[PDB]
């Protein structure tokens, strides 16, 4: 058992397009509240992003609004995931 | 990633 | 030893310290702190849970 919902100052993004850069996550996530940091770790199989990224808000309540409005929605021509950076896990484990 | 919080062959346990 | 030095701040690291929040670069094998980056201690815990096929990179290791 657990809560029906949760919030945090940081949240996860995945399934984004192959041409997405850290500037896209800012312009895509800014209307829900002010962003303060963004991160994209490097994948060594092809020297590009792993197909996911990270973003951080000025408040935890603004992250819940970014999830409530872009979760499982199209960004660059295909669906992307949006949720807190705690409950999820990569498709590689 | 490679860190000081973890460096095992896998994150499982 | 005293030859250790961070690529982004004047601080350094011990040869046996594992309680400090730090990551290793995937392209030049150099260590880094969380405070000399735009990162935060909450985002550091998820980076630790990512698979080893993905890793952090210096302010230049991401472009060159
Ligand atoms: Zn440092
Ligand atoms: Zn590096």
């Amino acid at each position: 058992a657990g809560h029906m919902a949760t919030t945090k100052r940081v949240l996860y993004v995945g399934g984004l397009a192959e041409e997405v850069d850290d500037k896209v996550l800012h312009a895509a996530f800014i209307p829900f509240g002010d962003i303060t940091d963004i991160q994209i770790p490097l994948d060594y199989e092809t020297e590009k992003h792993r197909g996911f990224a990270f973003v951080e808000f000025e408040l935890a309540e603004d992250a819940a609004a970014a999830i409530d409005n872009m979760n499982e929605s199209e960004l660059f021509g295909r669906t992307i995931r949006v949720n807190l950076a705690k409950p999820m896990r990569i498709k590689e484990g | 990633a490679r860190t000081k919080q973890t460096a095992r062959k896998s994150t499982g346990g | 030893a005293k030859g250790n030095f961070c690529p982004l701040c004047d601080k350094c690291y011990d040869d046996d310290d594992y309680e400090s929040k730090m990551m290793q670069c995937g392209k030049c094998d150099r260590w880094v702190h969380s405070k000399c980056e735009n990162l935060s201690d909450e985002m550091y815990e998820i980076l630790s849970n990512l698979p080893e096929s993905v890793a952090y990179t210096c302010v230049n290791c991401t472009e060159r």
